[PDB]
């Protein structure tokens, strides 16, 4: 729900929105715009950055935009005085050539 | 074998294209069938050689048909119609009776060796049921235990089928049962 | 009375029983003394093959041997003019209970057929014809062989036939039995010398047959019907039988009826008429009658059913189809089950196997179901099973026999189901009446 | 039901004969199969009087002229079958209570079986 | 303990579950699936998945 | 080229071609047993039966593989009815297929096996499984018959792979085998008794069951365990 004001935004910014029928969601971003976007989220009341899973798609039986892909899991702890349980992933495909990305 | 009766081949080969040869196999078999009452391996191999084909081929082909044979089969091959119409006409009971009469089971030949048995599929003589044929020599129509045994006893006495004749009668092309 | 009628007609006349059962009709000259050859002589000299096609094409002549594909159209699949001769193959094997119609024709009036086949031959531009007779009818093969020597003697065969360089020649070919030897592609193996395996069918024998050369195969009845056609005209043909099913047909009957056999009747006569009036009525309580062939759906003994015309197109309207005209009358003295049991014990023997689904499926499974049930070891479950097995077979086969083999049992489970459910659930052996008639 | 038992006992019997003939003529025997239900039996009750599901007599070429198979324990339609290669001869032994073991309906005896065998052996004589 | 009573202990879809071993004795299809399961092991479909849970350790 | 749509994807693929191949090009699939690479099909397996729209739907499921292609054609493969049927045919196939898996050395290469598990499964979410409707005793026939100094034959393996018999015709054009008895009584054999053809052994590979195996490595290893080392022959100048 905290999520939703992110979602309309994401849609507005045209970011592709992955969804598994298991109700897991990724948001496909470029590298550049990430940091700030993600800044805005914490501000928007995102409690808890749970994960960073680095992905190697060296060999995959389908095409992907990039070989290296990061994925953040952000969460809103509802058991905290703020939060809604709003948990979602952000995926960001990553050039192999530059293994860079601004921290969080 | 028919290297004495090659004429029969010439007769049959004329019926076929030069390369249409395999057809003849069927006549050759049936010829052997008549004369020896079944088919010894060597014959089939021989036919094979004649037609130049592989034995194996010919074997399968042979094995594709009720008619052909490969064992000592008693002299009067009683080919009992067992199918539906006839079954309804008590070919069932007939087949019971026969088998118990000779005693010997199916696939057996009487120790005398005058009687081979086989149930068989429709003889398309349903109207004149229950019918049996002894070899391919005309149909033994609407037999009853009497008609049957009269025939049997005649055969049993070393006669031929057109020497012992059946009590009762049957209709012609249209049959009548009573 | 009026035209395009069937039933009882003063103006109906048998022709294929006008001289069957009358002896010496294996004398060519006897045959001559009741027409023929004249009619060929004319035809060759009168009309093109195409034209006599058109004649039959108006006759509406349908297939036979359980077929009903208009033979006109069947010629429409022919090429004509391709530098390759063609072949006329007589499907002179039939074998299946209740089925036996062609038999006496072969036995008693060879020279007829041969004329029809000369006619037909010319029509499909085939200079040689094979008659493929089941090798179980011996008389017929004798009588035919004799006839071809006869015709050949008088120069009705050879390469000139009337000085006409239509060259026409025959051979007889004695079988070794099995239904499947009839199958149009299978036969081609059999004859060409190779065990049956039905071949590819988007190639039709029609468009390319035996060693590439396109053949036409016809049933004896069909072939015989050419002579009446050429003799007496298509209008005259249409004058007999229904619009739907034109001409007469060699209807047959079997089962407990006073006179069973072949009754050459116009087409559209009802069952009632045939069964009572002609065949001589029943003798015994009938459960059902299996109308035509035997592959046809059996339909219970019912008045409204009997009053249906025996035809291609109204048994159609009773959801069935017409077989070879080989009715079987089935008493309830025996159990219907036992009929279908026996039936599938026939089919299972005679499996092509090429229909794989039906090799393992029917000839392995289906049969065994019956056996278990009617010993009195059945359960409802099994029948349900059995029922459910059927569509899995039904659609699809490499020869349409399986699908035909379900149809009787299919029908019997549509109607008489109850009987099965009874005997099975109660683990009860089938009754056995003494079948000594 | 318990038909089963006498059948099994008969199956052994028949088998015994098959061996006897085998030794008698010196003709080749080979056991073909054993029960599935022996393999995958693994603590569940086994009590079959032999272990042998299928066995055959061969010409001496590894080609049988006679095959002989029993039905498995819980495999319905319990019968014993024979079949002669290249003969299309398929024999269905039933058991009939109050009689014994019957060939169609005719009781089997050893001699019957021998006769079948000799005609097989000698006729088909593939080697 | 209150909520405890008899029941099957795993999913009875034998496609996805290895079958009971008291049935190898019986059907071929069993045998096939059994064999297969313990050799190759199934193919789940393509996907990523995550479930959050509370362990003892967090 | 011919305009095909298999279900959700379209392909060009020139004419005279089999539906089947376009199916596999399209990334759609079917069980397959009779026809094979480098060999003229037959209809026999009947596994390639689909339904097709062109837009109606056939009343009888044609073996797609056998049929040619058509422009504007629709091919339906994800059909519920297909899947059911597949299972069906599978079951039918399995009816006499003798239980021998552990000692089956077709094994990992029992493609048949793999199709079974792929396409099979009873029609019923289940709360209780089914396995069969069959329960009668199986056929028992021929086994342990050495067919050759290199090749052991245990007959009841064969599914009526007609492949080898076919091979002999197609490939060498030298024949040595044949089906024997008819219907269910049938079975393939030789009457050469040891096949003097110079090409023979390929049939081992072709055998889509384990009927024809290399005796020399019978009971010596298991299919999966082997390292299958692609490499080059030199034993003939080919
Ligand atoms: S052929 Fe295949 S399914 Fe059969 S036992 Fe061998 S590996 Fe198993
Ligand atoms: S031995 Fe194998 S390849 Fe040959 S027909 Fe049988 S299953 Fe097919
Ligand atoms: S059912 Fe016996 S001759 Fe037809
Ligand atoms: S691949 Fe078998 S029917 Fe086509």
């Amino acid at each position: 729900m905290r999520l939703e004001r992110v979602l309309e935004e994401a849609r507005a910014k045209g970011y592709p929105i992955e969804d598994n029928g298991l109700g897991n969601l990724w948001v496909v971003l470029p590298r550049e715009r990430f940091k700030e976007e993600m800044a805005h989220y914490k501000a928007m009341g995102f409690n808890f950055l749970a994960d960073i899973v680095g992905l190697d798609y060296l060999t995959y039986p389908d095409p992907r935009p990039e070989r290296f892909a990061v994925v953040y899991e952000l969460v809103s702890l509802p058991g905290w005085k703020d939060g809604d349980g709003s948990r979602f992933f952000v995926r960001v495909y990553v050039p192999e050539e530059d293994p860079r990305l601004p921290t969080v | 074998f028919f290297d004495d009766k090659q004429d029969f081949l010439e007769e049959t080969f004329a019926k076929y294209p030069p390369e249409g040869r395999r057809a003849a196999i069927m006549p050759l078999l049936r010829r052997v069938q008549q004369e020896e009452g079944w088919i010894r391996p060597e014959r089939i191999e021989e036919i094979a050689r004649l037609v130049g084909t592989t034995p194996t081929e010919v074997m399968g082909v042979a094995s594709f048909y009720s008619y052909y044979q490969f064992v000592p089969t008693g002299k009067y091959h009683l080919q009992v119609c067992a199918t539906l119409s006839c079954k309804l006409a008590g070919a069932e009971e007939l087949w019971d009776y026969l088998t118990e009469t000779l005693g010997i089971g199916p696939g057996e030949v009487t120790p005398d060796g005058l009687f081979s048995v086989q149930k068989v599929e429709c003889l398309g003589s349903c109207h004149t049921a229950p019918v049996i044929q002894v070899n391919d020599e005309p149909y033994v129509e609407c037999v009853t235990r009497a008609r049957l045994e009269a025939l049997l006893a005649g055969l049993r006495a070393g006669k031929r089928l057109e020497e012992i004749e059946l009590p009762g009668k049957c209709g012609h092309h249209v049959h009548e049962v009573e | 009375t009026g035209p395009i009628l069937s039933g009882l007609d003063p103006r109906f006349e048998r022709t294929l029983y006008a001289h069957v059962g009358k002896e010496g009709s294996w004398t060519l000259d006897y045959y001559l003394r009741h027409g023929g050859y004249e009619t060929a002589k004319r035809v060759l000299k009168e009309k093109t093959p195409d034209e006599v096609i058109e004649e039959v094409k108006r006759s509406g002549l349908r297939g036979r041997g359980g077929a009903g594909f208009p033979t006109g159209l069947k010629w429409s699949f022919m090429p004509k003019d391709d530098g390759k001769q063609h072949y006329l193959i007589c499907n002179a094997d039939e074998s299946e209970p209740g089925s036996f119609k062609d038999r006496y024709i072969l036995e008693d009036v060879p020279h007829l057929l041969i004329e029809g086949m000369i006619l037909a031959g010319y029509a499909i531009r085939a200079t040689v014809g094979y008659i493929y007779v089941r090798g179980e009818y011996r008389r017929a093969a004798d009588r035919l062989e004799q006839a071809i020597k006869e015709a050949r003697a008088r120069g009705y065969l050879g390469k000139n036939l009337f000085g006409t360089d239509f060259s026409f020649d025959l051979h007889v070919h004695r079988g070794a039995g099995a239904y499947i030897c009839g199958e149009e592609t299978a036969l081609m193996n059999s004859l060409e010398g190779l065990r049956a395996n039905p071949r590819l069918k988007p190639p039709f024998p029609a468009q390319s047959g035996l060693w590439g050369k396109p053949t036409t195969i016809n049933n004896v009845e069909t072939l015989a019907s050419v002579v009446p056609i050429m003799e007496r005209g298509a209008d005259w043909f249409a004058q007999m039988g229904t619009e739907q099913s034109k001409g007469m047909k060699l209807y047959q009957i079997s089962g407990p009826v006073k006179r069973p056999g072949v009754y050459e009747l116009p087409m559209g006569t009802t069952f009632r008429e045939l069964i009572y009036e002609w065949a001589g009525g029943p003798l015994e309580p009938i459960q059902a009658i299996i109308p035509g062939g035997s592959s046809t759906p059996p339909l219970p003994f019912t008045e409204e059913v009997l009053d249906t015309p025996m035809s291609y197109e109204h048994l159609q309207a009773k959801g069935s189809m017409l077989g070879t005209g080989g009715v079987i009358l089935i008493p309830e003295r025996v159990s219907m089950v036992d009929a279908m049991w026996n039936l599938t014990r026939f089919y299972a023997h005679e499996s092509c196997g090429k229909c794989t689904p039906c090799r393992e499926g029917v000839a392995g499974f289906m049969v065994n179901l019956f056996a278990k049930i009617g010993t009195g070891q059945g359960e409802e479950k099994d029948v349900e099973n059995l029922e459910a097995l059927l569509p899995l077979i039904e659609g699809r086969s490499f020869c349409p026999l399986a699908d035909a083999a379900v149809w009787p049992v299919k029908g019997s489970l549509r109607h008489f189901k109850d009987q099965y459910l009874a005997l099975a659930r109660e683990k009860r052996p089938v009754p056995r009446p003494s079948l000594w008639r | 039901a318990s038909s089963e038992r006498e059948l099994y006992e008969a199956w052994v019997e028949l088998l015994s004969w098959m061996r006897e003939y085998a030794q008698a003529k010196g003709v080749r025997f080979e056991k073909e199969a054993d029960f599935p239900d022996f393999i995958y039996r693994m603590e569940r009750p086994y009590d079959l009087p032999t272990t042998i599901m299928t066995a055959s007599l061969s010409d001496g070429l590894g080609e049988p002229f006679l095959l002989a198979d029993v039905s498995p324990r819980h495999a319905k339609l319990k019968r014993i079958g024979l079949r002669l290669p290249r003969a299309h001869i398929h024999l269905h032994a039933h058991y009939e209570p109050g009689k014994g073991l019957v060939t169609g309906k005719i009781p089997l005896t050893k001699e019957r079986f021998f006769a079948l065998a000799d005609r097989a052996r000698e006729a088909l004589a593939f080697a | 303990l209150e909520r405890l009573e008899p029941g099957p202990v795993r999913d009875p879809n034998p496609q996805i579950t290895p079958p009971p071993r008291h049935l190898l004795e019986t059907s071929m299809e069993a045998v096939i699936y059994h064999f297969k399961h313990y050799t190759e092991g199934f193919h789940p479909p393509k996907g990523e998945v995550y479930v959050p849970t509370e362990s003892a350790r967090g | 080229m011919v305009r095909v749509k298999v279900n959700d994807r379209i392909v060009e693929v020139p004419p005279g071609t089999s539906v089947m191949d376009a199916v596999f090009h399209a990334g759609y699939d079917v069980p397959l047993f009779c026809s094979e690479k480098h060999l003229s099909p037959i209809g026999a397996c009947r596994m390639c039966l689909v339904r097709i729209g062109l837009i109606q739907w056939q009343p009888k499921l044609a073996a797609s593989c056998v049929t040619a292609v058509a422009d504007g054609m629709v091919v339906d493969t994800l059909s519920d009815v297909v899947r059911e049927a597949q299972a069906g045919m599978v079951e039918f196939t399995l009816l006499n297929h003798p239980l021998d898996c552990p000692t089956c050395d077709k094994g990992g290469a029992c493609e048949l096996q793999d199709r079974t598990v792929e396409y099979g499964l009873y029609e019923k979410p289940l709360e209780l499984p089914v396995y069969t409707r069959f329960e009668f005793t199986r056929r028992h026939v021929d086994k342990h018959h050495p067919l050759s100094p290199f090749v052991i034959l245990d007959r009841e393996r064969c599914i009526h792979c007609k492949r080898c018999v076919r091979y002999f015709e197609e490939v060498p054009g030298d024949e040595v085998l044949d089906f024997i008895e008819r219907g269910v009584h049938t079975f393939i054999g030789t009457m050469d008794f040891g096949l003097p053809s110079g090409f023979s052994g390929n049939i081992t590979d072709i055998c889509p069951v384990g009927a024809l195996l290399d005796l020399t490595a019978r009971f010596r290893a298991r299919n999966w365990e082997m390292e299958e080392t692609p490499t080059t022959c030199a034993l003939c100048p080919v």
